[PDB]
């Protein structure tokens, strides 16, 4: 290239940019906020329960655990029409909420609504509490608890599980007990990751689960490598 | 601030100026450094204000003075390299104009020369200008000594005398006054020697400081050369 | 009592003014309480630190996470400021912020003034509120007390000259497309805003994108300069935080690239 | 200020100081690198370069951090190890050309010359970056020894002692010092002997360094350039030490 | 310790801090985005298998080409953009045709997958040091299923990254992670065509959403005799119907 | 969007390169086109704006070009960048009828258009044609009908009854209630007759409005007058 | 936060003095499998362990021959790696062409260097993003280097390259004197090496499936080991 | 091949406007004052050389003949201005001289002179040019004329004008004091008191540059022998005779 272009100036980095809610933009009125029904589950019959993103799909093998479909939690909005459906999972005794996230085509005020629902459900009775992520802020895999924060500065957690661990920390029903797993690129519901972070994650899970570790790992890679959404181009790019 | 992509490129802002132009002028007085100029009756003679603060440095490898041809000199206001670019130029310049219009060519001409170059840059989007400011003496055949300088905007003009640098208005309002006491536009004297004296004089009057012989370069031209002094030779001219 | 509010907008620059100013007086500021984060993009992480090694802002023993939301208060000088990691999931929103978050905190804590903190960015100017461009900072003040008149009307278009600015601030009025013109609609036409607010003041700067921890620092030089807030003493030493340091990524990288660096 | 906002993003452009900002930052770059040092004797150059202990899996004889451009030109650099290794090839291709072309080995001014507008060359256009190096050359003409440092920014001066690298200061300081004491001159195995001592000194936090220094002298060398052998080598590092 | 956004991922010739082209990635998103083909390799062929999806009835369902003959040794069956198809199907065929206009022999399957992914690597760097040919990479991957008599039958997986993997079964679309699982239980070394039709049949049934039939399924088979052939309409049809009376 | 739409390089992290959807949204401002094909004809129909009162009528041009004796071609999108692609796609009949001796087939036809608009989508230094084409006629000593729809992307399709264009979904839903692919149009007259129906759906004045072109093999192109469209609407009209 | 401001492109310096694409391009190399290299006075091995997208799939070809005398294995972006091969064979067949040389390992990797150097200063393109460890046989011995994308190589008696490679690496360097001396005993220096690349092994067993080997030596030609050609040595 | 093209430097405003051109005409109306006054037997053509002391003010000129019958002034930047004259000077040969054997006509060097600017406002590479130029010229078949040429191209033939920092003033003396019997010497005053009123230092013949298209000087044509050729029209003042006609 003899010269890059002289209109190719970077525009700043300070906006993200997220969906808008409406399309009017000078108005000076108040924007209607999405509401969330929890569906009515016994919830004092599983004493666990498990929230992440679609991402960790491989983690839950449906033959090895025997997924069955609970209800659905319900989101609505409307502005002078927005609805979205969150299945429920349950295995054993132990609920599972994972949450599709689309930094294109839904806002995060959807998901902070939903962590709100779910964590105020959740802590009429106190179970246990388990949460699976990812951040690109982060160097290495961390394990923290309620009463431990294995993150050092400037790193820090965003999203879906960020709003699930405000709500936890600092909402009105705080306190509880959780244990959350964060795994180290990619924009919202479109995350990449690496094969040892893939396999560190599976183990992990599985110790936290409580199941043998060679044919839960077995599952867990065969689900990995089958075109799921952080394996996109590991194979046919690395050698 | 430019405020716009005027702050990388040279195009109108909207008040109608080019501040990377502007920019570079404000880089020609990167050095600290002034010059002087002065045209005698067949002589034309350049000073430029040498700092070597670092006790490290080898002072005769530092000098902004470069011998174009066999009758042009050349003295630059601003940093070194573009510089050392300028000066490659203008000896390319000055030698194809010899092979192509089978004379020497003139000090006016080639200052012309630069100036259309630096227009370039001036008007071209992915060219920068050099910030240099650039002043080429000698004494012509027509004309005879002669003084001219060119800058960063491709503006370029002729000097009965010229003083380039930060404290370039003091140096010029003391020559305004002695060219308006002996009204003439150049120095009445025969020999090269007395001109580099007197313009020696003129720059220790104006700055308020002594020179030693490390501390200036001298560069005269002549009919036949344009040639610069050495330490012994700066060292004679200052006991007078 | 003056309540400092940054506002995310080009380079960063007032949050990163925060930091300064956070951390250089670190033994008069505590932090005081988390902010309702619903509007904005929800932030989990640890407890920053200055560089220097003073004691943490965070005085109590067990809290271990901090939000995205979070108010410091200064009880010597009796000063409020607002820390926020994340901007608005969207512009719409701000309305409901400003309403919803900024009024309650007001009303309740019984502030007396309000400062807030921006930046402008040049290229973007398109209503050509900038009519001084030689001068980098801008400073307006509004008092409800002066200005009864105004207060109590009805309610041409495109800009705004509710504020009165300095006349060595690069700006006379504002744009409508600002974020701050809506703030202060809000906050005029609030019926139920705190009786005790009487002094809102807006410090602007004018700056580019990049690596402005220097911008941040100058900004917050002039502010401090200028006596906008009158408890605001003078600071020297102007210490970072900790978090500063990974600003660049990990703070020993540079050593593992032995193939490039030597 | 050190960081120019809205002006760094882009190579070739005036700050409204006239400053080139890519330019500094390239010297930032050059600031982090090793330490190199060089000493102008009386009829010749001496080199000296620190270097990290590596791998016993390296070859011994395999890695040498001194280049020589020419029979009768030395070479280091300070900075991108790949930015060095391009200008010592460039230097090497000068040298080449002039001496086919002349018959003679080039002068070390016109080699400065030469490398000086190739490095000025690229902070003329937007689509290149400057050099992130800077380097301290020397050798023997026919007159004399010449040591030269050439800047990311084109710029390169002559110098009676030159420093680079991190620890820059200290080694310039001992360089001045070293200026001051000896009006008359120095001789080259003086030169060595004081070069390894500037390099102990500017060393001085993880203790375990190695010490590589060259020299071109007419006495010595007949005007070519070669590495210090095994026992100058030791007498210099014990001269060092104590 | 701010929350800013980040734009490595726009330019096709940026890294991202852990060294990955997210450009890449996402052609093959927009990979996904297509239809579903499925390939299995036998002892007696390979079968080649997709779904045919019209968005409207008016669209002649003779026209959608998704399975074309690259020689007649080699066919292929192509997922994602068709214009990009387009192009790289031009070069497979040209390659072939001068492969035996040069040696009078037929262009090993391999060799032609190589061929093809050298071609795809043109949005950066060549293989043979070529400048850059394209501005973006290819949003289409290919199944290429041939016979050569040095290596059998062979099926072989075609990516933008130009890169390409030799096959048992495999699956590229919309629903090709269920059929890619189906593939890793139901093939094994001893299938016969006949078995592996059914199977392709099946395994198209189970990730369609529109009721399986001739009209929106094609299937086609390459053997060492016959070459490369397309099955007709009426084929599909009676062995749709063996299936349905076996489960 | 969301920084995903400022070049046609672009991937969208979903796998989407939305200039292409954009240039699509500029093809539906376009003017409706309809193409149905018969049993042994196609008849290609065209919305066109009303004619203002001081508007000159007889020179100007129609919606339906002819490319060759044998194939004609409609738009939906930009006008101007239509004659582009028109007179490119002659060059290309001519030239193919040169260098083969033999006349395009349809399909050559549109693929070669599809090549061209796709070729116009390989730089960032230049626009997509806003324009979308259906390209209808018969294959030399040949009897079957031929009907493609060309897209800005370069992609084409081939169809029994398509339309493109403003209100282009409601002529879609009409078509496929009353076309029949086993049971086209036995007749030329049933077939126009089925396009006007069609086209009266959207056309608010309605038989001045409506273009009608007619094309059977052997090289057999009519375009048929005002006075035929409206005994058409007229006939439509009454039996309704 | 401030690096994300100035890893826009090649050309950018960081204001405290990094080039981060070419950082970036360093990163990739972990993407990628473990290769080990090693040699002796007589004989150089590389060992590569390979991996298949699933168990359907075959494994990826990690050893490529450039000539006779000398061979390569890599370990980051495919591509580059593809293309770098493809520009040493051409080097090698000029040499032979025009001088019938066989051109020298050092030779390869300046060359190497200079072409890589390239990518790294200039705006349009991307730096490479490939490790490479060369071995070879000349008219000097054997030789072994290890190629790095920022345009740097090094020579050594052996190394390892790729994800989790420092176990073998400190296994390699542990262990030096052992293998320095191998002399004439090909098979001792190939299970050296299969033993080092074993030190980098997690929860994974070498088969004849995801181990090649590759060796070049006085006599013995660039010969690449392939399935039940190793199964000897497993 | 991002390489192949550079976007436009000049591109429209939503109000239809080109920026770079209405910040060219203001850079324009910054520059010193030049003006020019059509007679009836010649046109003027004057400038202020306005300037450093020690400058001399022979060897920078504003006022160039572009043919022997053709001279131009300008307002604005001065390298763009001499750029613009080195090429008018070329293409009087390129196009006309070497085709026809004579020097254009006024008209059609100013067309030339105006598609060459407007060619710079259709560029991605550079910027327009910054100047206002003023050409006087005879012609056989037209007689005298005077155009303004613009930066966006346009030029257009005045009776008389005026353009530069006082251009508004000297518009309004200059139509207050035309007429259409005026003479070349009546046009010589009031271009000198026109220029009066806009110098704000030292208004001497060292500080004002004039220049006329009159009648032919054979006394300029440095040879003697064919009655038909004629001498050259355009002639500059000296800094004498701008000194006479002030004194008087």
């Amino acid at each position: 290239m003899l010269f890059k272009q002289w209109n190719d100036l970077p525009e700043p980095k300070h906006l993200l940019d997220l969906p808008e809610i409406s399309k009017n933009l000078q108005s000076l009125e108040v924007c209607p906020v999405p509401k969330v029904e929890f569906p009515q589950l016994d919830v004092p019959q599983y004493s666990t329960a498990v929230i992440t993103t679609k991402i960790m799909n491989p983690l839950f093998p449906k033959n090895l655990l025997q997924l069955t479909s609970i209800g659905e939690i319900k989101t609505t909005l409307t502005v002078k029409v927005y609805g979205f459906s969150f299945p429920i999972y349950s295995f054993g005794k132990t609920l599972l909420f994972s949450m599709e996230e689309n930094f294109i085509s839904i806002s995060p005020i959807f998901g902070n609504m939903i962590s709100r629902s779910i964590i105020s459900q959740l802590a009429q009775f106190s179970p246990d509490i388990i949460v699976i992520g990812t951040s690109d802020k982060i160097a290495s895999m961390k394990v923290m608890t309620e009463n431990e924060c294995t993150l050092q500065p400037p790193e820090f957690i965003t999203g879906f599980i960020g709003s699930v661990l405000t709500q936890l920390i600092v909402g009105p029903s705080k306190g509880l007990k959780f244990k959350c797993l964060v795994a180290p690129e990619g924009p919202n519901g479109f995350e990449k990751l690496s094969l040892s972070d893939m396999g560190s994650l599976v183990d992990l899970c599985g110790q936290w689960l409580g199941f043998e570790p060679s044919r839960y790992s077995e599952e867990c890679y065969r689900l990995w490598r089958c075109d799921s959404a952080a394996i996109g181009a590991q194979s046919g790019l690395y050698i | 601030s430019a405020a716009g992509y005027d702050r990388h490129i040279t195009i109108f802002s909207p008040e109608g100026r080019l501040y990377q132009v502007e920019y570079a002028f404000k880089a020609t007085n990167q050095t600290n450094i002034n010059s002087l100029a002065v045209r005698g009756k067949d002589c034309t003679v350049v000073i430029s204000q040498k700092k070597v603060p670092d006790k490290l440095l080898d002072p005769t490898t530092v000098s902004y003075i470069f011998c174009i041809s066999r009758t042009i000199g050349m003295v630059v206001n601003g940093p070194i390299p573009d510089a050392r670019n300028a000066a490659l130029r203008a000896k390319a310049e000055a030698a194809e104009f010899r092979y192509k219009y089978g004379y020497d060519m003139p000090c006016d001409v080639l200052a012309k020369r630069m100036a259309n170059l630096s227009q370039i840059y001036t008007q071209r989007a992915y060219m920068r200008p050099l910030g240099v400011i650039l002043t080429f003496v000698s004494v012509d055949e027509e004309l005879g000594p002669s003084i001219y300088k060119t800058d960063p905007a491709g503006y370029y003009v002729g000097y009965k005398a010229t003083a380039t640098g930060p404290k370039q208005q003091e140096i010029t309002t003391n020559l305004e006054n002695h060219f308006k006491k002996s009204k003439i536009d150049h120095i009445n004297e025969e020999s090269w020697e007395k001109v580099v004296e007197f313009a020696i004089t003129h720059m220790i009057d104006a700055l308020g400081t002594e020179f030693s012989k490390n501390d200036l370069e001298v560069g005269v031209a002549t009919k036949d050369k344009f040639f610069t002094l050495s330490a012994e030779n700066i060292e004679e001219r200052l006991v007078a | 009592s003056c309540l400092v509010l940054p506002l995310v907008s080009v380079g960063n620059i007032p949050q990163l003014s925060i930091d300064w100013l956070l951390n250089s007086q670190a033994n008069e500021w505590e932090y005081l309480e988390a902010l309702d984060s619903k509007y904005l993009v929800e932030f989990v992480g640890p407890l920053d630190r200055p560089e220097d090694g003073s004691d943490s802002l965070y005085k109590d023993a067990d809290m271990k996470y901090s939000s995205a939301l979070e108010v410091f208060y200064n009880k010597k000088r009796g000063l409020f400021a607002i820390q926020q990691r994340t901007p608005l999931v969207s512009v719409n929103y701000l309305n409901n912020f400003i309403v919803e978050i900024i009024l309650p905190f007001l009303s309740k804590y019984n502030i007396s003034e309000i400062c807030i903190w921006d930046s402008l960015y040049a290229m973007e100017d398109e209503n050509g509120v900038i009519v001084r461009p030689q001068e980098v900072y801008s400073l307006g003040e509004f008092y409800f007390d002066d200005e009864a008149e105004l207060l109590s009307n009805l309610h041409e278009s495109m800009v705004n000259n509710w504020l009165h600015f300095t006349p060595t601030s690069f700006q006379d009025k504002i744009s409508v497309d600002q974020p701050i013109f809506k703030i202060l609609f809000q906050i005029l036409n609030a019926s139920q805003r705190p009786k005790a607010l009487r002094s809102i003041k807006y410090c602007s700067c004018l700056a580019n994108e990049g690596d402005n921890s220097l911008d941040s620092q100058q900004f917050l030089q002039w502010i401090i300069s200028q006596k906008v807030i009158k408890n605001a003493p003078p600071i020297v030493k102007f210490v970072r935080p900790i978090s500063w340091q990974g600003a660049y990524g990990m703070a020993d990288a540079r050593d593992k690239f032995v193939d490039l660096y030597n | 200020t050190s960081i120019g906002t809205g002006y760094d993003l882009s190579n070739s452009v005036f700050s409204p100081d006239g400053r080139n900002f890519q330019v500094e930052y390239a010297v930032k770059a050059v600031e982090n690198g090793t330490t190199s040092i060089g000493i102008k004797c009386n009829d010749g150059v001496v080199f000296a370069v620190e270097k990290l202990i590596t791998s016993k899996l390296l070859v011994p004889q395999k890695n040498v951090k001194i280049q020589v451009v020419d029979r009768h030109i030395g070479c280091v650099y300070s900075g991108l190890i790949p930015d060095g290794r391009h200008l010592v090839n460039r230097g090497r291709e000068e040298a080449a050309s002039f001496k086919k072309l002349y018959k003679t080995p080039i002068p070390i001014p016109a080699f400065a010359d030469r490398l000086g507008q190739y490095v000025q060359a690229h902070t003329l256009y937007n689509s290149v970056r400057p050099f992130g190096v800077s380097t301290i050359f020397g050798g023997v003409d026919k007159n004399g020894a010449h040591l030269y440092m050439l800047e990311p920014s084109g710029s390169y001066w002559g110098y009676k002692g030159a420093a680079t690298g991190k620890g820059r200061q200290s080694a310039k300081a001992e360089l001045e010092k070293l200026v001051d004491h000896h009006p008359e001159g120095l001789s080259a195995r003086e030169a060595v002997k004081q070069a390894a001592k500037i390099i102990y000194l500017a060393h001085e936090k993880e203790k375990d360094f190695e010490l590589e220094i060259s020299w071109c002298s007419l006495s010595e060398t007949n005007g070519l350039h070669k590495f210090v052998k095994g026992d100058l080598l030791q007498e210099a590092i014990d001269f060092a030490q104590k | 310790m701010f929350l800013t956004r980040s734009e490595y991922d726009r330019g096709v010739s940026t890294f991202s801090p852990e060294g990955r082209l997210f450009q890449v990635e996402y052609s093959l998103e927009a990979i996904k985005l297509g239809s579903t083909a499925i390939g299995i390799a036998t002892k007696e062929g390979v079968v080649l298998g997709v779904e045919k999806r019209a968005t409207s009835p008016l669209l002649e369902s003779d026209s959608i080409e998704k399975i074309v003959e690259i020689d007649r040794h080699i066919g292929c069956a192509m997922s994602g953009l068709t214009a990009d198809a387009r192009s790289m199907i031009e070069h497979a065929r040209t390659a072939a045709v001068t492969h035996n206009l040069y040696y009078d022999e037929d262009i090993n399957v391999e060799s032609l997958t190589q061929s093809v992914c050298d071609l795809a690597l043109r949005f950066g760097e060549g293989a043979s040091g070529e400048e850059r040919l394209m501005s973006r990479p290819f949003g289409v991957a290919l199944l290429i299923a041939g016979h050569d008599a040095d290596d059998g039958y062979q099926l072989f997986h075609a990516e933008p990254s130009g890169t390409f993997y030799r096959y048992n079964a495999k699956a590229i679309g919309s629903g090709s992670e269920g059929a890619q699982a189906e593939l890793l239980n139901e093939w094994h070394s001893s299938l016969t065509l006949k078995e592996a039709e059914l199977l392709v049949l099946k395994i198209l049934k189970q990730v369609m959403e529109e009721k399986l039939d001739e009209n929106n399924a094609q299937l086609s088979c390459i053997t060492k005799q016959d070459g490369f052939k397309i099955y007709d309409n009426e084929k599909t049809a009676e062995l749709i119907k063996e299936l349905k009376e076996k489960e | 969007m969301s920084g995903y739409d400022r070049a046609l390089s672009i991937f969208s992290p979903d796998g989407h390169i939305f200039q292409v959807e954009y240039a699509l949204e500029a093809v539906k401002r376009g003017t409706c086109a309809v193409g149905v094909k018969g049993k042994n004809c196609v008849v290609l129909g065209c919305e066109r704006r009303s004619t203002l009162k001081l508007q000159d009528t007889r020179i100007t041009p129609s919606k339906v070009s002819k490319i060759d004796s044998h194939v004609v071609l409609s738009f939906s999108g930009l006008n101007a960048d239509s004659r582009i692609l028109i007179e490119k796609a002659r060059v290309e009949a001519q030239s193919h009828r040169l260098t083969l001796e033999d006349p395009v087939t349809v399909e050559y036809l549109t693929r070669y258009v599809a090549g061209v608009q796709q070729r116009y989508t390989q730089s960032g230094g230049v626009r997509p044609f806003g324009v979308s084409t259906l390209i209808a006629g018969f294959d030399p000593r040949d009897d079957e009908p031929k009907l493609y729809q060309t897209e800005p992307s370069g992609i084409y399709s081939s169809w029994s009854a398509q339309t493109i264009g403003r209100n282009s979904k409601t002529v879609r839903e009409f078509l496929e209630k009353n076309y029949d692919r086993k049971e086209p149009p036995a007749t030329v007259e049933e077939c126009v007759k089925l396009t006007v129906r069609s086209l009266l759906e959207v056309v608010q004045t309605g038989a001045k409005n409506i273009e009608i072109t007619v094309v059977k093999p052997d090289s057999d192109i009519v375009a048929l007058s005002s006075e035929e469209i409206n005994q058409y609407v007229t006939q439509i009209e009454q039996e309704k | 936060m401030f690096r994300n401001n100035y890893d826009g492109d090649t050309v950018t310096f960081s204001p405290t003095g990094r080039l981060f694409q070419v950082e970036y391009a360093l990163e990739a190399i972990k993407q990628g499998s473990v290769t080990v290299g090693l040699r002796s006075n007589t004989h150089a091995v590389l060992v590569a362990l390979k991996r298949n997208a699933d168990e359907l799939s075959s494994y990826q070809k990690k050893i490529i021959k450039c000539d006779e005398h000398m061979g390569l294995s890599l370990a980051g972006l495919a591509p580059d790696a593809r293309v770098l091969s493809n520009y040493l064979r051409q080097q090698c067949n000029y040499s032979s062409l025009v001088f019938n040389r066989k051109l020298a390992v050092e030779r390869a990797g300046h060359l190497l260097c200079d072409k890589a150097q390239k990518n790294t200063q200039s705006y349009g393109g991307r730096p490479y993003g490939v490790g490479l460890l060369i071995i070879g046989y000349d008219k000097s011995g054997a030789h072994l280097l290890e190629f790095q994308p920022s345009g740097n190589v090094t020579e050594l008696y052996g190394t390892a390259i790729g994800a989790r490679s420092q176990g073998a690496k400190t296994y390699l360097e542990r262990t030096l004197d052992t293998f320095i001396k191998i002399d004439g005993n090909p098979d001792e220096l190939i299970k050296a090496g299969v033993e080092a690349i074993s030190q980098s092994l997690r929860d994974e067993s070498l088969t004849v499936d995801n181990l090649s080997i590759a060796i070049v030596g006085k006599d013995t030609p660039f010969t690449i080991y392939d399935g039940e050609a190793v199964a000897k040595y497993i | 091949m991002t390489d192949r093209y550079s976007f436009s430097l000049t591109t429209f405003s939503p109000s239809g406007k080109l920026g770079q051109i209405d910040y060219a005409l203001t850079a324009v109306k910054q520059g010193v004052t030049s003006l020019g006054i059509k007679a009836t037997n010649g046109v003027v053509i004057a400038t202020e050389k306005k300037s450093s002391p020690l400058a001399m003010s022979e060897t920078l000129s504003k006022v160039s003949l572009l043919t022997p019958d053709i001279g131009a002034v300008y307002s604005g930047m001065g390298p763009d201005y001499r750029v613009l004259v080195d090429k008018s000077r070329k293409v009087a040969h390129t196009s006309y001289k070497r085709i026809y054997g004579e020097y254009p006509p006024t008209k059609l060097l100013v067309s030339e002179v105006a598609k060459i600017m407007q060619e710079a406002t259709q560029s991605g590479g550079v910027r327009p040019f910054g100047v206002s130029l003023l050409i006087a010229g005879h012609d056989e078949f037209n007689g005298f004329s005077l155009y303004q040429v613009d930066p966006s191209g346009s030029y257009f033939p005045w009776k008389a004008t005026a353009i530069g920092k006082g251009s508004v003033a000297a518009k309004t003396f200059l139509e207050k004091r035309w007429n259409d019997e005026l003479e070349l010497e009546d046009a010589i005053h009031i271009a000198l008191l026109t220029l009066k009123e806009s110098v704000e230092g030292e208004f001497n013949g060292d500080t004002i540059e004039l220049a006329i298209i009159g009648d032919e000087n054979p006394d300029l044509l440095g040879y003697t022998g064919i009655p038909t050729d004629k001498g050259p029209r355009f002639r500059k003042l000296t800094s004498q005779e701008i000194n006479d006609r002030l004194e008087a």
